């Protein structure tokens, strides 16, 4: 299952230096 | 906060200079054992991580800290769980260790980096010997994801779905984080309690231990007036220990060197157990734990103690040079950079054979269809049946061939 992964991909992309 | 030990033993795998030692430290805090006299024995190190929930959003929940002050809420955290983990070391050179590591395990990190590519051969044997080693729960986990681009790293999210498929495991979470800026790991955390339970356990098995490290304590300045005994870092499977107990070194040693060896294993009474950072009186099994003996510190120094079975007094086991295999093989080779056809067994060849995590060099005598017998240099014990990975010899170094199994 490959789902909840997603969001989790955007958050990482959201935070950064 | 109640100073409990290791519940269940978490162990992680890789690659050479992709990261994993750093991965450990984001998790954890305790620098690792690697990285003349300590620490020194085998290729796996020793760390320690912290399981506490506060329930009062979406990913995060579990914490690093003792003390709830970054998410919002101000109440302590409540007790779930405190865990020991084990990184071996993905080398082409070194898997004896890693092979050790498995043995022990009841749960798998895989760690794959982004800019590199995407199929590498080691990464699939390890897969392949957690799958072999009784192991299901696995959690994929992307390492340098902040170097890579918007769309590239789902390619590559694709491209490893595609791959897990037809293995063991089925249902395995994949989570990326990031090792050297020090986010999303509350995540992986939930995840920890989530996929991952810990197996039933109970008193009434006899107790059985495997040391992996071994230590001596001694500090250069001091007097030798003031010693300290020599420690054998251990981990347990089954049988609870208590602090009072005779302890032995079951596959032997030489003291004489002309004349017949017939001493007896090695016979030690436990000093000290040295759990996570202070010491405990009760040994809970599914962890690593520094059991300090009346073994001498020159023999717990270096090479000597890597991979050997220690039981408790009033137990029998049976040491075996000649053994009774039943072994099944792959179709093609995994580990080398290229693929190439596994062959059929040939008579009278120098194999390295790894029975739990004893590092043993095996000559085959007899083969029929199923099942094998080994000659043994070395000595090596069996008590019920084991879990055995088999390892051969075509180009340099050592490559992994299939899967054994011990018929008494």
């Amino acid at each position: 299952v490959g789902l909840p992964y997603s969001e989790l991909l955007s958050r990482f992309f959201n935070i950064l230096r | 906060i109640i100073n409990r030990q290791a519940t269940i033993n978490i162990g992680t795998i890789g690659h050479v200079a992709h990261g994993k030692s750093t991965v450990v430290r984001a998790i954890s805090g305790v620098q690792t054992v690697r990285f003349l006299e300590r620490n020194i024995t085998i290729k796996l190190g020793y760390a320690n991580a912290k399981i506490y929930k506060c329930q009062e959003s979406f990913k995060s929940d579990k914490e690093i800290s003792p003390k709830c002050q970054r998410p919002g809420c101000p109440g302590r955290y409540k007790l779930v769980r405190h865990v020991s983990f084990v990184d071996c070391p993905g080398h082409d050179i070194l898997m004896s260790t890693m092979l050790s590591g498995a043995a022990v395990m009841d749960a798998a990190l895989l760690l794959i980096a982004g800019n590199e590519s995407c199929p590498q051969p080691q990464t699939s044997e390890h897969l392949a010997a957690i799958e072999i080693m009784k192991l299901k729960h696995v959690i994929i986990l992307q390492n340098k994801v902040d170097l890579m681009r918007e769309e590239s790293a789902l390619e590559h999210q694709k491209s490893i779905l595609k791959f897990i498929r037809g293995t063991i495991a089925d249902g395995a979470p994949i989570v990326p984080i990031s090792a050297q800026l020090k986010y999303n790991i509350d995540a992986v955390n939930e995840f920890i309690v989530k996929t991952i339970p810990v197996p039933p356990r109970d008193f009434m098995i006899s107790p059985r231990l495997i040391v992996i490290r071994s230590f001596d304590v001694n500090k250069p300045g001091a007097e030798i007036e003031d010693l300290k005994g020599g420690v054998a870092g251990g981990s347990i499977l089954n049988g609870v220990f208590k602090l009072g107990d005779e302890i032995e070194i079951r596959p032997g040693i030489v003291t004489k060197d002309k004349g017949k060896i017939q001493c007896k294993p090695i016979f030690s009474n436990i000093v000290s157990l040295f759990a996570e950072q202070n010491d405990l009186k009760f040994a809970v099994p599914g962890g690593l734990i520094g059991v300090g003996t009346k073994v001498d510190p020159t023999l717990c120094r270096a090479d000597r103690l890597v991979g050997q079975v220690v039981g408790a007094k009033g137990h029998l086991p049976n040491i075996y040079t000649d053994i009774e295999i039943n072994y099944f093989l792959l179709r093609r080779l995994l580990g080398v950079k290229k693929q190439a056809k596994v062959r059929k067994l040939e008579p009278n060849e120098v194999l390295m054979v790894n029975i739990g995590s004893t590092a043993t060099g095996a000559r085959v005598v007899a083969v029929k269809a199923d099942m094998a017998r080994l000659q043994l240099t070395s000595p090596a014990c069996t008590e019920i049946n084991e879990k055995i990975a088999l390892s051969r010899r075509i180009e340099k170094h050592w490559r992994l061939i299939g899967w054994a199994t011990i018929k008494k």
